RNA sequence: AUAUACCGCCAUCUUCAGCAAACCCUGAUGAAGGCUACAAAGUAAGCGCAAGUACCCACGUAAAGACGUUAGGUCAAGGUGUAGCC
């Protein structure tokens, strides 16, 4: 029962891991977080998350985005203590590189590379009988090159796995879960986002191991 | 001659004529059908006209520990062995050649009111004892190609539930019926809806909806109401666990826009929890065998609101001039009461 | 489309050996001969009657060790000396197998008043070479 | 056993369960909806008929007033009023016997 | 007598390259469909093609040439289902 009580610890607890202390409004104003697509570009569902227009583009709403990456981070950082399994996806080329290089720094996984039909829904028969699919997902580019959403967010709200999904202005944050607004074009912000899930996921890990050697210890 | 015979599979197959013709294109024959049949397992391999007694492999080898002898059987056993085998055999045809008992459905020759049994288990290991399943639907779908003509595919539609409030329907296509049976059970037992009920026999609230040119109005009712449903929405109220309701289907028919339809709106229902933290009020129940006694029925999780609703006058409100008839008692219909069967 | 000694395509439910699955054209090129003798040969004769008498003991082999065996025969004929090779299965006693062995030497022994000899081997179950 | 024994008896418990009786009748009848009037009774003459109700087919069963435990599950206990016997399934004239047993 | 019961054996498109058990997805869970690589849902057992083998080579020629169509031919190579002479 004391690993249900060590598993239950964190949660009673709001922001427990601390991750509130890695991300400010200046440092997404100043990694250009803000933009966003002309009104053309503009989607409904990203109506209430745009502060407003000017000289035909879209602004994001700074508090929003912040709540809304605060809860990211917390939920990403809890399942790291609970060793849930996470995964990138971030179909754009642009950033291929640094993604799967900071995954492997994390020790997460990522696929950037082209999804293939029916990879998670039937992963049992493409890989084998008992495979522990990932329990986290988490997107830093939604749409894919032609712009439409990624098939990973249909077959994880299918399958019942929880997405974490940076939005921009054409992006649909309906099935997402923690759907964080932002510039998914902007290399200030890619390396922005993943500064801070390395951290957070390596804190994350971290405290999980300290806690349970201290365990051993008792 | 003996070199003239030859061996039992090629004789069964021509002789039986799978192939040809007959079989391909559907055209079949006339319910006139040879069934196999294996005569080297009957008879063991000792025993012929003359009966001689072997103790290699007729008789045992050793007797009081005395090694046996070739021995004459007379002729009064040998025509008592030779009836036992006749005897035996009239048996063994009797117990091939019987009645197939499928019970009974919405009618002969129909693949409605049957069940599967549970779904298959999982590679991973799920025991899926608490399903039952059921047939609403099928039919023979063709579809023709340029060498082989018309190409039949079976398509069944199935339904899956414990009878504790979670089913889920599902629809399989193959050419053969026991597969596509297969597959819409396991895709069934992967696709589940879950629906609340009241007091674990009926819905919350009346639902009238339409669906692709089908429409359906399914009424909340109290105990001891019985299921007055279309057949299909019988057996899936059997699935799903509620035990009386009504419902009046209306416009088109065909069952799998009904199943989908009828799933939609007992998801969509709301609970009387959900209502109240919505709204902030509390709930109150009002019954003809109780007398005017409030029955609280669920309170807003949340703070109560300070006012009430103020009363709707005169509310504008769409009905059905099917139920004012019903409510006013002028209609006429023979059809409307029946005593019918036991739900 | 030609049929000769080859097995049509099922859905992947049928266990075929290795000679049944293969063709006709892969005698001599994937495959051995089953019987082995020198009639065929030039210059030698009595081919016809090696072949008739062989059919027979075919025959009369899969009769006499009936639902024990597996696949075809192997026969092998050193100048007199007649060898059979067969592959069986472990359904019947060794006392019946024995028995019927000693039984049909015998009888060959006498019908081509030559000297035979046979060979069995047992298996579990059939060897399957392919699902067709 | 003119007794209402039989039904504390463990055969019936075996043979039927907790459900009740008429539950496992089904009747064989026209297409769609069957005929509102049941057959008039399934023995005649010491003869019984094809496919009879479950009491009448069950020879030792008796319908009695006494046997409350027995003839309670064919009225509802949620509502006093019996059912009718194109819904239990049952014959005519044993429905009519059960009528003024109960009553 | 029945090739309009068949096996067995073959012509045919074939001087083709497709056929596909088993899964997933789209179409509101309809018959049906599943292609974009600087990639958008397809994954694939297996068969066949192909590859390899034969003749003098790695080319060429043979051989092979699946699923199906012509109720294609063949109860007269042989046997056998049904119906008949017995
Ligand atoms: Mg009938
Ligand atoms: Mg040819
Ligand atoms: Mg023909
Ligand atoms: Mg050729
Ligand atoms: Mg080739
Ligand atoms: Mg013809
Ligand atoms: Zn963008
Ligand atoms: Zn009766």
């Amino acid at each position: 029962d004391f690993n249900d009580k060590i598993l239950n610890e964190p949660l009673k607890h709001s922001d427990f891991f601390n991750v509130k202390e890695l991300f400010s409004v200046r440092s997404l104003f100043d990694a250009r977080v803000h933009l966003g697509h002309k009104a053309g570009c503009r989607h409904r569902f990203m109506e209430p998350y745009i502060f407003g227009s000017r000289l035909d583009h879209d602004i994001i709403d700074l508090e929003q985005t912040a709540t809304h990456l605060q809860l990211a981070l917390n939920f990403t950082a809890h399942m790291a203590y609970r060793k849930g399994i996470i995964l990138f996806i971030s179909r754009n080329r642009q950033f291929s590189y640094l993604i799967e290089n900071m995954a492997r720094d994390c020790g997460e996984y990522a696929h950037t590379r082209y999804f293939r039909g029916g990879m998670l829904t039937n992963a049992r028969l493409l890989f084998g009988p008992t495979v522990r699919l990932p329990d986290l997902i988490i997107f830093l580019h939604t749409l894919n090159n032609i712009f439409e959403p990624h098939v990973a967010v249909r077959d994880a709200a299918k399958m019942n796995i929880p997405t974490v999904g940076i939005v921009d202005t054409n992006c649909n944050p309906c099935l997402i879960t923690y759907p964080v607004p932002g510039n998914d074009d902007s290399p200030l912000a890619v390396h922005l986002y993943c500064r801070l899930f390395q951290t957070a996921i390596t804190r994350a890990k971290e405290k999980r191991q300290q806690v349970e050697a201290l365990y051993r210890l008792q | 001659s003996f070199f003239t015979k030859l061996t039992a599979d090629e004789l069964w197959k021509g002789a039986l004529a799978e192939t040809g013709a007959g079989a391909k294109k559907g055209r079949g024959k006339r319910t006139k059908k040879k069934k196999r049949k294996d005569l080297n397992r009957g008879q063991i391999i000792g025993e012929g006209r003359y009966g001689f007694l072997w103790p290699g492999l007729n008789v045992p080898l050793m007797k009081n520990g005395a090694v046996q002898t070739i021995a004459q059987r007379s002729k009064e056993e040998q025509e008592k062995v030779e009836a036992d085998m006749i005897q035996q055999r009239e048996e063994w045809d009797r117990k091939k050649k019987m009645k197939v008992k499928r019970e009974r459905g919405w009618s002969g020759n129909s693949w409605g009111g049957i069940s599967l049994g549970p779904p298959d288990p999982g590679p991973c290991g799920e025991t899926y004892e608490d399903f039952d399943t059921r047939i609403l639907e099928v039919r023979n779908v063709f579809t023709m190609t340029a060498k082989e003509g018309r190409k039949k595919s079976i398509r069944v539609l199935v339904a899956v539930g414990n009878g504790k409030g979670a089913a889920g329907f599902s629809i399989g296509k193959a050419t053969d019926r026991m597969d596509a049976f297969r597959k819409a059970k396991n895709r069934a037992v992967h696709h589940l809806h879950y629906i609340e009920r009241y007091e674990d026999h009926t819905i919350f609230h009346d639902i009238s909806l339409r669906f692709k040119r089908t429409h359906i109005k399914m009424k909340k009712q109290p105990k001891g109401y019985g299921l007055r449903c279309h057949r299909a929405i019988i057996t899936i109220c059997r699935l799903i666990g509620i035990k009386d309701m009504y419902a009046k289907v209306s416009g088109s028919i065909n069952m799998l826009s009904l199943t989908q339809g009828l799933f939609r709106g007992l998801s969509r229902q709301e609970t009387h929890q959900q209502l109240a933290d919505k709204k902030g009020l509390h709930v109150v129940e009002i019954r003809e065998e109780c007398g005017p006694l409030p029955i609280v029925v669920a309170s807003p999780r949340g703070p109560l609101r300070k006012d009430p609703e103020p009363e709707d006058e005169v509310p504008d409100v769409k009905l059905d001039w099917e139920d004012v008839k019903t409510a006013q008692g002028m209609k006429r219909s023979v059809w409307s009461n029946l005593k019918r069967a036991a739900t | 489309k030609n049929r000769a000694a080859r097995v049509r395509v099922s859905k992947g439910d049928k266990p075929v050996t290795y000679e049944e699955a293969h063709a006709p054209h892969y005698i001599a090129h994937r495959k051995g001969w089953l019987s082995l003798h020198t009639g065929n040969l030039d210059g030698e004769d009595h081919a016809a009657e090696r072949t008739v008498e062989d059919v027979f003991l075919r025959k009369f082999m899969w009769g006499t060790f009936p639902g024990c065996l597996a696949d075809q025969l192997v026969l092998k004929r050193r100048g007199n000396q007649l060898e059979i090779c067969a592959v069986v299965l472990r359904q019947l006693s060794p006392h019946k197998y024995y028995f019927l062995v000693g039984y049909s030497e015998t009888l060959l022994s006498y019908f081509y008043k030559c000297p035979v000899r046979l060979h069995l081997q047992t298996v579990p179950s059939k060897v399957v070479y392919k699902y067709l | 056993d003119e007794p209402w024994k039989y039904l504390e008896s463990e055969e019936y418990q075996e043979r039927y369960g907790s459900r009740p009786v008429w539950a496992d009748y089904r009747r064989n009848h026209k297409g769609g909806v069957p005929p509102q009037r049941t057959r008039k009774t399934c023995i005649r003459r010491n003869k019984v008929v094809g496919n009879p109700c479950p009491i009448c087919r069950d020879h030792k069963l008796h319908v009695d007033f006494r046997n409350v435990k027995l003839l309670e599950q064919f009225v509802c206990a949620h509502t006093g009023i019996i059912f009718y016997a194109p819904y239990t399934g049952v014959c005519v004239k044993q429905h009519k016997r059960l009528t003024q047993a109960i009553q």
